[PDB]
RNA sequence: GGUAGCUAAUACCGCAUAACGUCGCAAGACCAAAGAGGGGGACCUUCGGGCCUCUUGCCAUCGGAUGUGCCCAGAUGGGAUUAGCUAGUAGGUGGGGUAACGGCUCACCUAGGCGACGAUCCCUAGCUGGUCUGAGAGGAUGACCAGCCACACUGGAACUGAGACACGGUCCAGACUCCUACGGGAGGCAGCAGUGGGGAAUAUUGCACAAUGGGCGCAAGCCUGAUGCAGCCAUGCCGCGUGUAUGAAGAAGGCCUUCGGGUUGUAAAGUACUUUCAGCGGGGAGGAAGGGAGUAAAGUUAAUACCUUUGCUCAUUGACGUUACCCGCAGAAGAAGCACCGGCUAACUCCGUGCCAGCAGCCGCGGUAAUACGGAGGGUGCAAGCGUUAAUCGGAAUUACUG
């Protein structure tokens, strides 16, 4: 329990994937207020949830549409210190998110219960096992 | 004549004026190119010129000569202007630069290339 | 929050990744990261890049030398990003499983494997190779670097690449899958006021890009350079009309890959 | 920075001899030298003053093997010299290392005799000179490189060389190989188709 | 404070500063009032390597005047009087 | 401006408050030689002239009024003081 | 940050003490300051250290040197399609002021003061050393380097201090921008590197204080994008190399020919030969002087202490650096282009072409056999460059003082 080995031990650093329009960068701004980083919270496209508060999509672009590349990010939660990654939901669109998985240790799956398993879904997940 | 008069009135010099003013008196210059037209020379010739007038970056807008047999120039296009006059066409007193910025060399040229702008074909 | 009660209490803390060398485990020391990603780097006051870095072992502090195992080039660390949220944040220093920015200029790519000495690289990274089509020639009539210097500035980043053969004018840019539109988009954002647009371009390959032995090579960056062409970053490449006239190409022989690199 | 190219060809437009090929059989010919410096050599080439006046140079030039951007600081130089500049170019001209070495006989031709002071195979008094410019002053003594002394080549020079008009000024050797700059020529013990002025002009317009 | 120092007015990695009474704050080849013999780091073993107004440098130090500590070892790396 | 010696900013205000009344207390005691002269006591202007005459040369030697500065206002003052008095 | 309270010094402040000082003709007035270290025999006293002492430090008066003020004259752009300009304006007197003279300021008083040798007013502009050109007299210019000046977001102001009206200080106003929990806050790269912008176009977010020099410090030492190196770019000036020899009635090929041949052409081949410079390998100057440890010096002193000094002993100090340089290894291997050929201007033809296409610095080329167009052959001139455009002086005795 010295204070390398510690740190060490109390990170935890993983993906967010899905298929486009699923919910990654939703989830990912509320965990974000449940690790004191955004003290409220927004939506996406600044939308429907008033305020000039959307937010953590980076770019630009982005905010004109709807996701692009992937947003990174260190909170701190529990007795842990998170590193999140943002991956982009589309097929020509990532690559990138393939090459973020290389930077996770493990990853979780976002998935609309009203569409069910979708096609990035499925590709993802053979991805996936590529590293177990 | 008299010194007390040149020593009164002195002798003043007379500047010179640059043929060519498209501004600062520098090397060459960026140009939007508003037409792309074909023009007749003075009596003794009788071509059918090759000239564009060019919006320069400067504000002046000016016509410029376009050498070599054949160019990809067209309406917009960005030009970029030289020196020289031509002789032969008045009012052209400056001569668009082959191959630079938005200007194709001539095509297949081999012989002073320099100009015209063209790079070694299969040495 | 509960799902993040089961990140926290099931999800393994940094783990091993693998390399032509050895199984290298996040408890050792001595720093070694592995790139990954050099983000659409915008970005506010910069051409920056930032390279990410994973960090798979070893504790990271400002003031160490480091290790750039690919070019073998010993190189110190001072402005070393650690990213709060989609923002560079002055910088502290890293433990495993953190995610590390630095500062590209023409010295990282992919799979650029940082160590404290040991000479080895990380197996994994995808790295493919892009489709095409395109042709900017832009609207704004010109100027010209920025469209171009936004391109070869897009494209030390890893999604896209462009491609400018030996005519000046004729940009081409290859090519993620078919999203060619953020290039558009940040042909009017980033620190680019270009506007561009597209057509369709007598390529199909995508290229490739080459280099081996001296002399051969020159007879060959004359026979068919017709046709042959160079990127953003000063090197290399071929640019092809269809299939057959890339095998007839690489036929000429026998002078090397394939090579995409990006 | 050199010629390197028909040499002869050369001294066919000055229709004199160069001391381009010397090698084993001195005395040129063999080649056409007159009727045909190109295509057109058959020509009667009635000259300009220019000509006959640029040709003088550009002949000085080649029968030493110097070039432009470089000569006309020799001429240059000459001027600020007291004395005809036209003897004193010509002094400058003498001077060089790589004349001196070729002139005490240490090479075949004036080209033969640099590919050596330039791939280190001679000296001054020590210091082994690189630089095919080198000024040499009274006294300095030069020598071929104490290394690879007498070799498949340098030996079957000093043969013709010895047999040549031999200078006057310098006082060379044979196997100790190793010349001296006894003094500097005046301009009786030198000369031929070479005329000072005639050059000394071309740079006064 | 009109200390004695040296300017490097030699080239690249070939110096030759110089002894030079001034103001002790303007810049090194800055302003200065009286050269008074130089310093040639190389000569390599030949005839010359330094110069010095010694009978001078004592006129300033005289009307008080702080000498740099690389400019020291030269008044007397060449003894005094013999 | 995040440099360290920004302290020479509050240190300079100190001694700015300082001086200021010692100099404030400088003139405030030579006008009083002044208001006498302005009425013609001569009596008092000597003696107003006297509890200045070391007061100005005291803020002198500690460096407000350096040197000359207080010769003028003594000198000055004793030639009005008896020119007509 | 706000209020209360305690605490030290070379912080601050009296008193004392005073000349060679300030005020005053003189008599007499009145002015100052800090201590802190390394030691060390007496004696040792309230044995904290008093004291002896060297060592740095402080006060005061007069000086040295440097640095800065300030004043006068001559000279230092263009414009009369700029001819009149000025009231603190010009001088006086007298208070105040300044470090100092001074309209600096104020009061009073004379009424002046500058100007066609060009004031005033516009436009332009950092000045000199010098730089480029020229036979020179001159013309042009003032990047790099050094002297002087000025500015440091715009405008204004003072404060501190020897010195600032203060690039990385402060106060105010202005414009702009950044942070905020919304009440209030913060900042100015014309320091180095860097991004945006503009442009025909101008460099790396590098290394080290090792050397020279600066600030502090008794010293070691710390700080130092000053400096010294490095990285980029043929932008340039000076080098240098891409091979040196030898070689036939003179290859094939190309190109011209009245076909008899000429020519690229010794050019290539072939035959010998050298390997600088690169690439690979080794060995390795100089830029280092110094400081840091001990022994001695009528060195002073009460002292072999402590301090300095000078010899001497050992260990040791560089960024550049895979240095500069030197020796092999291999092998001509790895390195030539651009402009030009009617004339001025060195340098020729064929073909195509047809006043079309195009050339052009000036004259001037092209309407069928064009050395002036495009190509080919050939030739000419420059060479890591060559050309073009741009700009200056020359030629321009084409503002002529020389002329």
């Amino acid at each position: 329990l010295s204070p390398y080995l510690q740190e060490v031990a109390k990170r935890r650093t993983f993906a967010i994937i899905s298929h486009p329009d699923a919910g990654k960068t939703t989830i990912t701004e509320k965990v974000l207020l449940f690790g004191q980083a955004i003290q409220t919270a927004g939506t996406v496209k600044g939308r429907g949830s008033n305020q000039h508060a959307k937010s953590d999509w980076m770019e630009m672009e982005k905010q004109r549409g709807i996701s692009i590349t992937t947003s990174v990010m260190q909170f701190p939660y529990h007795d842990c210190l998170v590193n999140l990654l943002d991956t982009p939901g589309h097929e020509d669109f990532s690559e990138d998110t393939y090459r973020t998985l290389t930077a996770v240790d493990c990853c979780l799956m976002v998935i609309d219960a009203a569409k069910g398993v979708e096609d990035r879904t499925r590709k993802l997940m053979e991805v996936t096992r590529l590293r177990d | 004549a008299t010194v007390n008069q040149l020593v009164r009135k002195p002798r003043a010099r007379k500047v010179a004026k640059s043929n060519v003013p498209a501004l600062e008196a520098c090397p060459q210059k960026r140009g939007v190119c508003t037409r792309v037209y074909t023009t007749t020379p003075k009596k003794p010739n009788s071509a059918l010129r090759k000239v564009c007038r060019v919006r320069l970056t400067n504000g002046f807008e000016v016509t410029s000569y376009i050498g070599g047999e054949g160019h990809n120039l067209q309406e917009h296009s960005v030009i970029l202007i030289r020196g020289g006059r031509v002789k032969d066409l008045p009012g052209v007193r400056y001569h668009t630069v082959r191959g630079a910025l938005d200007c194709s060399g001539v095509k297949d040229r081999k012989q002073a290339r320099s100009k015209y702008g063209v790079k070694r074909p299969k040495a | 929050d509960h799902m993040l009660d089961g990140l926290v209490e099931w999800a393994p803390a940094p783990m091993p990744r693998q390399t032509d060398t050895r199984t290298v485990e996040a408890s050792e020391d001595k720093f070694t990261g592995f790139v990954f990603k050099i983000q659409a780097n915008m970005d506010p006051k910069h051409r920056d890049r930032v390279a990410f870095m994973r960090v798979v072992s070893g504790k990271y502090e400002k003031g160490m030398k480091l290790r750039q195992v690919r070019t073998a080039k010993d190189v110190v660390i001072s402005d070393a990003l650690t990213f709060m949220a989609g923002d560079r944040s002055h910088v502290e220093e890293a433990y495993p499983g953190d995610i590390l920015g630095l500062h590209n200029h023409g010295t990282i790519q992919i799979g650029d494997t940082f160590t404290q000495g040991e000479m080895m690289k990380f197996t994994g990274i995808p790295n493919f190779a892009p489709e095409l089509f395109r042709r900017i020639r832009l609207k704004d009539p010109l100027k010209q670097k920025q469209l171009l210097k936004g391109l070869v500035q897009l494209s030390e980043e890893g999604a896209v690449q462009v491609f400018r053969p030996i005519s000046n004018n004729d940009l081409i840019v290859g090519a993620v899958g078919v999203l060619q539109f953020d290039v558009v988009v940040a042909r009017l954002k980033s620190e680019y006021n270009v506007e561009a647009v597209y057509e369709s371009v007598n390529v199909a390959t995508a290229r490739w890009v080459e280099c081996a032995d001296a002399k051969k090579f020159e007879e060959f960056k004359r026979k068919n350079e017709s046709q042959l062409a160079l990127d953003g970053g000063d090197n290399l490449a071929y640019i092809a009309t269809s299939m057959v006239n890339l095998r007839l190409a690489q036929e000429r022989y026998p002078d090397v890959q394939f090579h995409q690199t990006r | 920075a050199r010629y390197l190219g028909p040499k002869l060809k050369l001294s066919r437009r000055e229709g004199t001899d160069l001391f381009l090929k010397s090698g084993v059989r001195a005395i040129d010919t063999k080649c056409k030298i007159e009727q045909a410096p190109g295509q057109h050599g058959a020509r009667k080439p009635r000259l300009s003053d220019y000509g006959v006046q640029l040709r003088e140079k550009q002949k000085v030039r080649r029968i030493y093997g110097v070039l432009e951007r470089q000569f006309r600081n020799y001429y240059k130089e000459a001027a600020r010299l007291k004395g005809n500049t036209g003897e004193n170019l010509l002094a400058l001209l003498e001077g060089r290392l790589d004349n001196v070495v070729y002139r005490m006989g240490f090479g075949a031709t004036r080209a033969e005799a640099r590919q050596l002071v330039s791939h280190k195979a001679i000296m001054v008094n020590g210091r082994v000179v690189n630089i095919a410019s080198y000024q040499v002053s009274p006294n300095d003594v030069v020598s071929i490189r104490e290394k690879a002394k007498k070799q498949s080549r340098v030996k079957a020079a000093l043969e013709l060389a010895e047999q040549r008009e031999k200078p006057t000024w310098l006082e060379v050797d044979a196997g100790k190989m190793e010349g001296t700059f006894k003094r500097k020529p005046e301009r009786s013990d030198l000369s031929a188709d070479i005329n000072e002025h005639l050059i000394v002009e071309l740079y006064s317009k | 404070m009109v200390t004695i120092r040296l300017a490097r007015h030699g080239a690249k990695k070939r110096p030759f500063y110089q002894v030079v009474v001034a103001d002790s704050r303007n810049a090194r080849n800055g302003r200065f009032i009286e050269r008074v013999g130089f310093f040639n780091p190389i000569a390599s073993e030949k005839e010359e390597g330094t110069r010095l107004d010694l009978d001078r440098i004592a006129h300033w130090v005289g009307q008080g005047a702080t000498i740099s500590d690389r400019v020291a070892a030269l008044i007397k790396e060449v003894n005094k009087a013999a | 401006n995040i440099k360290s010696a920004k302290k020479r900013a509050i240190q300079s205000e100190k001694a700015r408050k300082h001086n200021a009344s010692r100099r404030s207390m400088m003139r405030t005691f030579i006008k009083k030689v002044y208001a006498a002269i302005e009425a013609g006591d001569k009596a008092a202007a000597q003696k107003a002239f006297n509890e200045m005459q070391p007061i100005v040369d005291r803020q002198a030697a500690k460096g407000l009024i350096h040197k000359n500065k207080a010769a003028r206002h003594k000198a000055n003052l004793t030639a009005q003081i008896n020119k007509l008095a």
